[PDB]
């Protein structure tokens, strides 16, 4: 038995949003609901306990309430830092038996779009001595969190041996991603130049390296 | 600050054992709990041990859980027996508030004596009596089970799997010959399994301008991550892969 939350909600900057937490009379109806905020990378943060009490350092923008078997977390004056996964919780039948909600991911709309910063690293001399060459394309500080990566060598698109990560949230609510071109030492020295082309919101940022001068 | 320590990889059907210590205060005065989150799942309660030595567990997992504690060394342990791939999760050590409140009350329209008339003598001491405005009623008892997590540890990622461990190869990253005012360096942590890997710079003395990226997963099952630093001097990245007991301090020179 787990508590029912919406999988995702969204609000605009400066506005307010509500997250519901529906259970039975055994858990939520018991009258002692807690709320927790999970931001990727950081440790989980206790927001609310005892339905309405705020934990230490929790601003009044976070307000908990409950009507019977349904608890609600209300977040006012939404900011980009509020984007996180929110979980409700309650004891059931015992103070040592806690049940968690399904979890709600909060998206704050209206944030300014940000182009990606791109850094393209050549393979190192040590890796080249092992007859391998990895080109590392690091993409950071873009919003919204979706980019398309295209690799090119001497004007031709590279599809084989390309691996690109998902976009992952940064601390500033911006996103990061990386793309790896795994070549051999000979493939690296064969071409005249390699390019990592990152497209974001119709705009493309391109960084290039040339094996003749990366030595 | 709560610190979880234990193995990053454990084989199926083995016993996963973790320990928790606090930095800054004593765990002797607090009730210590364990919470985990499997990837792509919600938070899941495991159990706790309170100041009185009593242990309570998630009923669904009670037969596989054991939470003990040592009060001389100020340490709390967690044991999960016969682990399976479902037990892969990030495990958090917590301090929890646990309390059961009992409330005694007469039912609606009943009192402990006032305005009961003849019913006060007829109902007796043990029961409530009907108020003007059945003849008797017994006391009702409402229980409020208070639970919440006071403090959270940072969490320890534990992967359960029968696959082998591959140590990473750490390579220095730097721009090519041919400039920019702020030099950008990096470190490539190539072809390792399983997660996680930690990266610091100059033994933790360098934090401004550091950007460590999440890992990529190749089809071979091996992971690779990179960490870059922007500096407007010696630079060394400290890579640690606990699953293979590997620790590499790679010097990076432009």
């Amino acid at each position: 038995a787990v508590l029912n939350q919406p999988s995702s909600v969204s609000g605009s900057l400066g506005q307010r949003v509500s997250i519901t937490c529906s259970g039975s009379s055994s858990n939520v109806g018991n009258g002692y609901v807690s709320w927790y905020q999970l931001i990727p990378g950081s440790a989980p943060r206790t927001l609310i306990y005892g339905d309405t009490s705020r934990a230490s350092g929790v601003p009044d923008r976070f307000s908990g309430s409950r009507s019977g078997n349904t608890a609600t977390l209300t977040i006012s004056s939404l900011q980009a830092e509020d984007e996180a996964d929110y979980f409700c919780a309650s004891a059931e039948d015992s103070s040592s038996n806690a049940v968690f909600g399904s979890g709600t991911t909060l998206t704050v709309l209206g944030q300014p779009k940000s182009p990606p910063s791109v850094t393209l690293f050549p393979p190192s001399t040590e890796e080249l001595n092992g007859n391998k060459a990895t080109l590392v394309c690091l993409i950071s500080d873009f919003y919204p969190g979706s980019v398309t990566v295209v690799w090119k060598a001497d004007g031709s698109t590279i599809t084989r041996n390309v691996e690109t990560t998902r976009a992952s949230k940064q601390s500033n609510s911006k996103y990061a991603a990386s793309s790896y071109l795994s070549l051999t030492s000979s493939d690296w020295k064969s071409k005249g130049s390699y390019s990592c082309e990152v497209t974001h919101e119709g705009s493309t940022v391109t960084k290039t390296v040339k094996p003749s001068e990366c030595s | 600050q709560l610190r979880e320590s234990g193995p990053s990889l454990v084989k199926p059907s083995q016993t996963l054992s973790l320990t928790c210590t606090a930095s800054g205060f004593s765990l002797s005065d607090k009730a210590v709990g364990w919470v985990r989150q499997a990837p792509g799942k919600a938070l899941e309660w495991l159990g706790s041990i309170d100041t009185g030595g009593n242990a309570g567990y998630n009923p669904g997992l009670k037969s596989r859980l054991s939470i003990t504690q040592d009060n001389s060394k100020s340490q709390v342990s967690l044991s999960v027996s016969t682990v399976t791939t479902e037990d892969s999760a990030t495990y958090y050590c917590t301090t929890v508030h646990q309390r059961t409140k009992t409330t005694k009350s007469c039912p609606d329209g009943y009192s402990d004596g006032y305005r009961c008339g003849w019913r006060r003598s007829y109902c007796g001491d043990r029961n409530c009596c009907r108020v003007d405005g059945g003849n008797c009623a017994s006391y009702s008892y409402t229980y409020t089970y208070e639970w919440y997590v006071d403090a959270w540890g940072q969490g320890l990622l534990v992967t359960v799997s029968s696959a082998s461990t591959t140590a990473p190869k750490v390579y220095p990253l730097s721009s090519c010959c041919g400039s920019s005012s702020t030099v950008t360096l990096g470190c490539l942590v190539s072809s390792y399994m399983p997660e996680p890997v930690t990266v610091t710079w100059n033994s933790g003395a360098l934090k401004s301008g550091v950007h460590t990226f999440p890992a990529v997963l190749q089809s071979s099952g091996l992971y690779s991550l990179s960490s870059m630093v922007t500096v407007p001097q010696t630079f060394t990245c400290n890579v640690a892969h606990p699953a293979s007991s590997t620790k590499v301090d790679k010097a990076v020179e432009p």
